[PDB]
């Protein structure tokens, strides 16, 4: 006959076993090409950040690319596991390879591109709630329009062709290793094996405890650390997943005599056989979901650390520093009509010494010890804070430097003055810094001691690099009742915008922290989601493989009962196992990253550790599902 | 028993919620589209949806429960008139299945019954035939092959009428009839049928007849009689067969005592079992077995019971126990 | 005794425009202790007989009184308790785990009683020295030839006190050697404890260890024959004659 | 189907068609809802529905497709093992409700199989005391009474011999058997079977045939060669018959010549009805009738074709075809 | 002649720890246009000498000629044009495709030969008519009889002419009308046009229509016989007798 008829009535007649193929990819084909219009949408560029807002999700469809990819390719394989015999029929009426290879991909590229035509619109119709929750994370909002962006469609069908392209490489693989067909104890190596990934295991999260404990004070013992950290936990991860469970299943299994009933020989045997055999992928699948997460909460911490920040570096309400400027804006505040407290209040830079106030190692030295360009200011501007004669009082908390450099609890402060020094307790606290950080670089404490004191320094005038204008000119404002106006009319006035504002600054940083929340969470979603689809797909894989052993065990007369609770229990394990530990991995990588920041927030992880439990029992449950379908027609 | 419709109705109310949950999200999202309006009238919805979900709860619950009541009692109305095309599929099925079965279980008996009534047409029109050839073979003068010709016949007489008595037990039943017949004129009537086997085997006998009468239907009276007759015949031979009658107990007992070799101690229990052949005698196995069998069992209205006083050696005292004279008022009525 | 009782057996294969009819009037008699072999032939019905009796499938009509049980009524979880508690199974292939010690897998059946640790271990040791695999305690079943599997199959099957022991065909991958060992283990089995058994077979010579056999032909038994007295090679004869006779 | 799992769902799709109309109609009027807005979040719940509507569809309607598939051709077995509470119910309920008439259909077929085997025991047992007796009276040397006592066995043997191949009718459906066989020795040795009848009615017979080849069964071509000639040598009195065959065209005419009284013209086409017998004679009686019917009924499946030329004063004449040898296929085929 | 031909060919199966040999030393001569047989109990190595006579699996050591040419010694895609050109191929299970009817099923091997419809037509003609089964054209093979379906497979393997047919037992799903029928036909189709068909059974009365066979025990042949002029039941009584010797 016709080989085209043939193609016709095989593939309307297998059409109903492959609904997760084109379910995987529409799903693949929806996100993609939602992704990518958001990209080319000409509405991005309402946001308002340092870097040009498309520039990311380049990046980010590169990453995206290979894990979509890596989905539809363990996904093939529900498409060709099953033709088996008719390949070994079909060599043994004659046919070659290359025929067979031509009527399967045929009948692949017939689904394959109704899929993707099918994808192409569910994309479109949802491809405006992920902008509204784009312009939502970022606080702009003007509109939100449907566009169809044609450059998006080209991409996408360029990329998934390059698939295409590259699956027919794995079909005909596995069209070639096909024939006519017919149509182990443990070593003592292994123990080694096990013991050592365990030990590299405990030893890395112990030695990652320390770390941030508050020991390894110094920048020459941090690195090590963590490249020795980071080392041991992939290694001793990888050989968990080789041998280690091989090892803690022996004990169990030779501790009952030789003598078992179905639920525990079907869990543990297949268990013990079987996490051996996959063990590169486990390891993969469990560091970069620990990794995801926990960038996604430094990201969030950094987000939310924004208000502060923003009002540390702004010391008042608002700055300026151009004289002329300031004379300006004085006289065009009169219309403005608000209660200004602007202040000239004068700061000199007089040199103290912190050195002996080293409470770590004496090689800690940094720069001048008694010359540095320390800020001081006398007790009339502050009144806050009352301090007696012969003490001071550091005001800045500044975690990023305090990762770093760190003050001695009780260190004196001897102010190396060229020949006086001046002894300094610490009783009090403060954090309202007086000058911009324009001024103070790295970021200096404010010191604050009394007018004669100062007097007497800027008087020495020691011979050393100054501020260009010593009495800052910043000015606070009244109860919030005019800020909008005020930051409008600011905005208008420096048309150069060489001065700096607290409502301006306090919204880069925002807008630069919800992108990157938004590309770390997006991507975070899609690879949680494949990966917990994956197990799936390998565990239907292994029950396809283990049919004969239900036609026996059944003629026997073992009901389906029993057989299906030894199968949830082998589910319930084979899905514990990866989740404890990535969740272990997890929880030691999200909590050493708020130490080098601020305080803990404890906010996120619950409901991410929640997210990441449900997916997995969900897929779990399916898995079981499928089971019990395999075994009910077996005999 | 709400549970149940509870439980297969899941999904539309999964729907329901992630419908509420989905346009709540896009509400919120959404700056142009308020939020306090779309939570209370979804709660106005909610609210709204629970009356309808008792309502319909109420209607197919108790459809459900009708076929129920209706899984176990004698009334087919019990299922009400279907309206949905589910139901009236499954009263469908049910009724046109119970139909089938009906005809098929009425096709199978009436068949068995055309069968027996054309094997009793058969069983007459060939049971004529051997009354001709007794009528023509009785003129001969030889005596050697003459003899012997009479055992033949006399063989294949006495399996006809036996196994024409088994024909009819089938409808015995309604075939049962009592009267009085006294022992003399049947007895003389076995001999005579059975001349040529006395005189060929010489076989001897014993009428010790204390009591003198018997009760049942005259031919199958005659058939119980010679049914003992021709088992002691079959089982003793050349033997003082002590046929005496004496009531031992309520049953007029037959007391008939062979002189022959009787029944082995050891096989007492044995004698009763259903399609009985005495396997020591080969020419006990041609028997149907039905006989003893059959006399049993007719005899359970009859109310003949096979007691058995045997004694090894001097014989088995075949004690046909004809129930005493009252008793076979109970045979009357049967 | 009449531990298997059969009334006319019926089996058909197939609905409607091809419908085929197998067994066509079966009746079965079998005492206790007893040794039985139903000769067929490739095309007969011995594999359908076989799973019709030992309520694997079911029959289209006839009933059968399996130790004074009717079969025919129980619906199938009764069918598979009963099947799993009184019937022991011998197959021509693969029975034995792949992921199992011998000695797992021949303890596996008595996992259900749950008779303790050291009662299990020395009915497994009693049984294993009959069968002379003891030694192979620990080996898996990838490592050890045909007639060690046939064996420790055989071992699985009589371990835990069957009443009506099916196989079918036991020999039918094993070299000479091998067969005339397993058939004369088999042998000495039931000679020791009385075990009946009831195999198929299509090779006299398989068959003339046997008391007693039937032969079948196209779903209708036909002639049947007893050991007696002679000797294996004068029973052996006989059973050349009778198939010959065909 | 489709539209009947509408109908009965059709109370939720009609709620949740109404809360989005509610939508839309409330979003319409008040401004603090921009109507423009509501088609997408209308759109994405449409089309959830729309897909949560095919998957439940494709779940639901399978057990209710079950039983209609079972509704009345075949396999009792066809419905399908519940998974929803409302199918745990149906099921049971036509468990209960059948195994009834399926426990009486089976007991009274198997108390038919056992009534026709032993109906065919005793028709063996009958047989065997039968064949002993012609052994000893093939020894005899009378001439009348010779004649008479033959005649009765012939006559009491040959409807043995039809009572044994009726029950062989009863499964005749396992014994075909098609080969090539000659006319000459069956003739023989049953014409050696026919002899006494022929002697005492003064009854010749005369062979001269063409073509010898039959292509049929052997025991129901010499039962239905028996079936015609005893029924022509009923019909024939102090005639030689000249029993011939013509191959004219593709039959063969086994033409029995006969020049006795023969069968009146008026009543040639009832000779061959349900049970026919020669009413004429008194006799024919004992002569079953049934042979002509089960003579009728076996001659389809085994093709033998029957022709008939019968007059008064004359005879009849009778013919049976034999097929071709190009025919023999067609018993597989057609 | 000689249109197959082997020199101690040898195989073994195992690796390394588990090791068995089941072929020891196999010379045979098969002529040309001879209905040969092989015979012998279960597991004697009768699958695995029909596989590597066709060059399915691979010898240990030896060598295989036919028509000239050398087997062990040819690469993988010549190999394969080899067994499309030289080669058909029957065996125990049919292999029908319910896609599709009886009539393109049958005229699959010879739709890929570049050839015009109408001569393919009239071949399937001449074939069905053969073997009787014209009429069942236009049916799928789910409503027809399981001696039809074999046939239809057992044609399948004569449209494109195979100069060298082989066969495993072919009457093990049969009956005894439809084996009688089937073993009928292929003795008809063995002299109408040349083609060696090389049955593989264990039945005698089914190598009974067979005229050279030879037997086989554990991996090495033993006698060798001939049809003569023997009327095809005197053949039955030798072979039947002299398997019964060993
Ligand atoms: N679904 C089916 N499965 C198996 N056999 C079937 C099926 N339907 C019909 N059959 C027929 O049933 C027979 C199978 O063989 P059986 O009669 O059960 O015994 P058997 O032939 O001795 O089995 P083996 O393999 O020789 S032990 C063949 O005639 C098949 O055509
Ligand atoms: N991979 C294998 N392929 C074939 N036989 C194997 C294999 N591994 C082990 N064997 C054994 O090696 C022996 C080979 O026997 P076979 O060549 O199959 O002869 P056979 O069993 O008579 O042929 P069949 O299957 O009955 S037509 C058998 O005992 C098999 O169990």
């Amino acid at each position: 006959m016709n080989i085209n008829q043939l193609i016709l009535r095989n593939l309307k007649k297998n059409l109903r076993n492959y609904y997760l193929y084109v379910f995987a990819l529409i799903f693949s084909v929806a996100l993609y090409f939602a992704f990518v219009t958001l990209q080319y949408d000409p509405a991005i560029n309402e946001v308002k950040a340092s870097i040009k807002g498309a520039a990311a999700i380049k990046t980010a469809s590169i990453l995206l690319v290979a894990v979509v990819a890596i989905f539809i390719l363990y996904a093939n394989t529900i498409f060709i596991k099953r033709r088996s015999k008719e390949i070994g029929l079909f060599q043994l009426i004659g046919m070659t390879k290359h025929k067979i290879f031509r009527i399967l991909s045929a009948e692949n590229v017939m689904l394959y591109f109704g899929s993707l035509a099918i994808g192409v619109a569910a994309g479109f119709s949802i491809s405006k709630l992920v902008l509204m929750i784009l312009f939502k994370i970022v606080d702009v909002k003007a509109d939100a329009k449907l566009h169809f962006s044609e450059q998006a469609l080209v991409q996408t069908v360029i990329v998934f062709c390059g698939i295409y392209l590259l699956i027919m490489i794995m079909n005909y693989t596995f069209i070639k290793k096909q024939s006519i067909l017919s149509l182990k104890k443990i070593s003592f190596f292994q123990m080694l094996i096990g013991a050592l990934g365990i030990v590299l295991i405990l030893t890395g999260y112990y030695v990652s405890s320390e770390l941030f404990g508050g020991k390894f004070k110094t920048i020459n013992e941090l690195f090590v650390a963590m490249s020795f950290i980071l080392g041991s936990v992939i290694i001793g991860t990888f050989l968990f997943y080789k041998g280690s469970v091989t090892f803690i299943s022996n004990i169990i299994r030779k501790s009952k005599g030789g003598y078992l009933n179905i639920s525990e020989v079907l869990s543990l045997s297949s268990i013990m056989f079987r996490m051996k055999s996959n063990a590169l992928l486990l390891t993969i699948i469990t560091t970069v979901s620990a990794l995801a997460i926990g960038l996604l909460s430094l990201a969030y911490i950094s987000y939310y650390s924004s208000e502060k920040t923003a009002e540390q570096n702004v010391a008042a309400d608002f700055s300026f520093m151009n004289e002329k400027d300031a004379k300006l804006f004085e006289n065009k505040l009169r219309e403005s009509n608000i209660s200004f407290v602007k202040k000239a209040t004068p700061v000199l830079q007089a040199n103290v010494d912190i050195a002996n106030i080293m409470d770590g190692t004496p090689k800690e030295m940094q720069g001048d010890p008694g010359n540095m360009q320390l800020a001081v200011v006398s007790d009339k501007d502050v009144k806050g804070v009352d301090v007696a004669a012969g003490e001071a009082v550091f005001s800045g908390y500044t975690d990023l430097l305090q990762k770093i450099m760190v003050f001695k609890d009780s260190g004196v402060i001897k102010v190396k003055s060229k020949h006086e020094t001046q002894p300094l307790k610490y009783k009090g606290l403060r954090e309202e810094f007086l000058v911009s950080y324009t001024f103070t670089s790295g970021g200096m404490p404010a010191v604050i001691v009394d007018d004669s004191l100062f007097k007497q320094l800027d008087k020495d005038k020691d011979p050393r690099i100054q501020l260009a204008q010593s009495t800052f000119i910043g000015v606070n404002v009244k109860h919030d009742d005019q800020m909008e106006k005020a930051n409008e009319l600011f905005q208008q006035v420096n048309k150069k915008n060489e001065h700096l504002s607290r409502l301006d600054t306090s919204a880069a940083q925002k807008s630069l922290f919800g992108m990157v929340m938004f590309i770390v969470g997006f991507l975070g979603l899609t690879f949680l989601i494949t990966s917990g689809c994956i197990l799936y797909f390998k565990q239907m894989g292994e029950s396809e493989d283990e049919k004969p052993s239900y036609t026996i065990l059944r003629k026997l007369g073992f009901t389906q009962g029993d057989l299906i609770k030894g199968i949830r229990i082998k589910q319930m394990y084979n899905f514990g196992i990866p989740l404890v530990v990535g969740l272990f991995h997890s929880y030691f990588a999200v909590q050493s990253g708020w130490f080098l920041f601020g305080s803990e927030v404890w906010a996120p992880m619950i409901m991410v550790m929640v997210l990441y439990t449900a997916l997995y029992s969900i897929f779990g449950f399916l898995s079981v599902l499928y089971y019990k379908k395999v075994i009910k027609s077996s005999l | 028993m709400i549970k149940a419709f509870l439980i297969e109705r899941r999904s539309w109310i999964a729907a329901f919620l992630f419908q509420q949950a989905l346009m709540l999200f896009i509400a919120f999202v959404d700056p142009s589209i308020s939020f306090g309006n779309v939570l209370y009238m979804v709660y106005l919805c909610i609210l709204f949806f629970i009356i309808f979900l008792w309502f319909r709860y109420r209607k197919e619950t108790a459809f459900y429960k009708s076929l129920k009541t209706w899984e176990n009692n004698l009334d087919v109305t019990a299922i009400n008139e279907p309206e949905t095309p589910f139901e009236a599929m499954v009263e469908r099925s049910i009724a046109g299945q119970t139909e089938h079965l009906k005809q098929t279980a009425a096709r199978h008996r009436l068949a068995l019954e055309n069968e027996k009534d054309e094997l009793m047409a058969w069983i007459h029109e060939v049971k004529t035939p051997l009354t001709a050839m007794h009528l023509i073979i009785d003129r001969m003068e030889e005596k050697a092959l003459k003899s012997q010709l009479s055992y033949e016949w006399l063989r294949i007489h006495l399996l006809l009428d036996q196994q024409l008595h088994q024909k009819r037990i089938s409808f015995i039943e309604n075939d049962l009839s009592v009267e009085f017949i006294q022992l003399q004129p049947l007895i003389f009537k076995e001999i005579k049928d059975l001349q040529s086997w006395c005189i060929q085997k010489g076989i001897g006998f014993d009428i010790q007849l204390e009591a003198k009468e018997v009760l049942s239907d005259a031919k199958w009276l005659a058939f119980i009689i010679r049914q003992l007759l021709t088992n002691a015949v079959k089982y003793s031979e050349a033997s003082e067969i002590e046929i005496k009658s004496f009531q031992k107990g309520e049953q007029t007992q037959l007391q008939v005592k062979d002189c022959g070799r009787g029944i082995d101690p050891k096989d007492v229990p044995r004698i009763f079992d259903k399609g009985f052949t005495s396997t020591t005698d080969h020419h006990d196995q041609a028997s149907t077995g039905m006989g003893l069998y059959l006399a049993k069992k007719a005899a359970a209205p009859l109310l003949i019971h096979i007691d058995v006083e045997s004694e090894f050696g001097a014989g088995t005292v075949f004690t046909l126990t004809f129930p005493i004279r009252n008793q076979f008022e109970h045979v009357i009525s049967v | 005794h009449v531990i298997l009782e059969a009334n006319k057996i019926r089996k058909s294969y197939g609905n409607k425009l091809n419908k085929q009819e197998v067994l066509k009037g079966i009746d079965i008699h079998i005492e206790k202790g007893e040794f039985v072999s139903i000769m067929g032939a490739s095309g007969s019905g011995k594999t359908t007989l076989l799973n019709v009796l030992s309520s694997i499938d079911q029959v289209s009509h006839g009933t059968i009184h399996i130790n004074g049980n009717d079969m025919t009524a129980m619906k199938e979880k009764q069918l598979a308790e009963f099947r799993k508690q009184h019937l022991g199974f011998i197959f021509q292939d693969y029975n034995l785990l792949d992921t199992l010690t011998v000695k797992e897998n021949i303890l596996l059946p008595l996992s259900i009683t749950k008779l303790s640790k050291k009662e299990a271990n020395r009915k497994f040791e009693e049984v294993a020295k009959e069968l002379g695999i003891y030694e192979l305690r620990d080996k898996y079943p990838n490592e050890i030839s045909g007639g060690q599997k046939q064996r420790t199959s055989a071992g699985r099957a009589f371990i835990h006190d069957p009443s009506i022991i099916f196989a079918d065909e036991p020999t039918g991958a094993l070299d000479s050697k091998s067969a005339s060992d397993l058939l004369n283990k088999l042998s000495q089995l039931n000679q020791k404890r009385n075990a009946t058994i009831i195999m198929v077979t299509h090779d006299p010579v398989a068959a003339s260890y046997c008391g007693r056999v039937i032969f079948i032909k196209d779903g209708q038994m036909y002639t049947q024959l007893n050991k007696g007295g002679q000797d294996r090679q004068t029973f052996f004869q006989d059973i050349m004659k009778t198939q010959g006779v065909l």
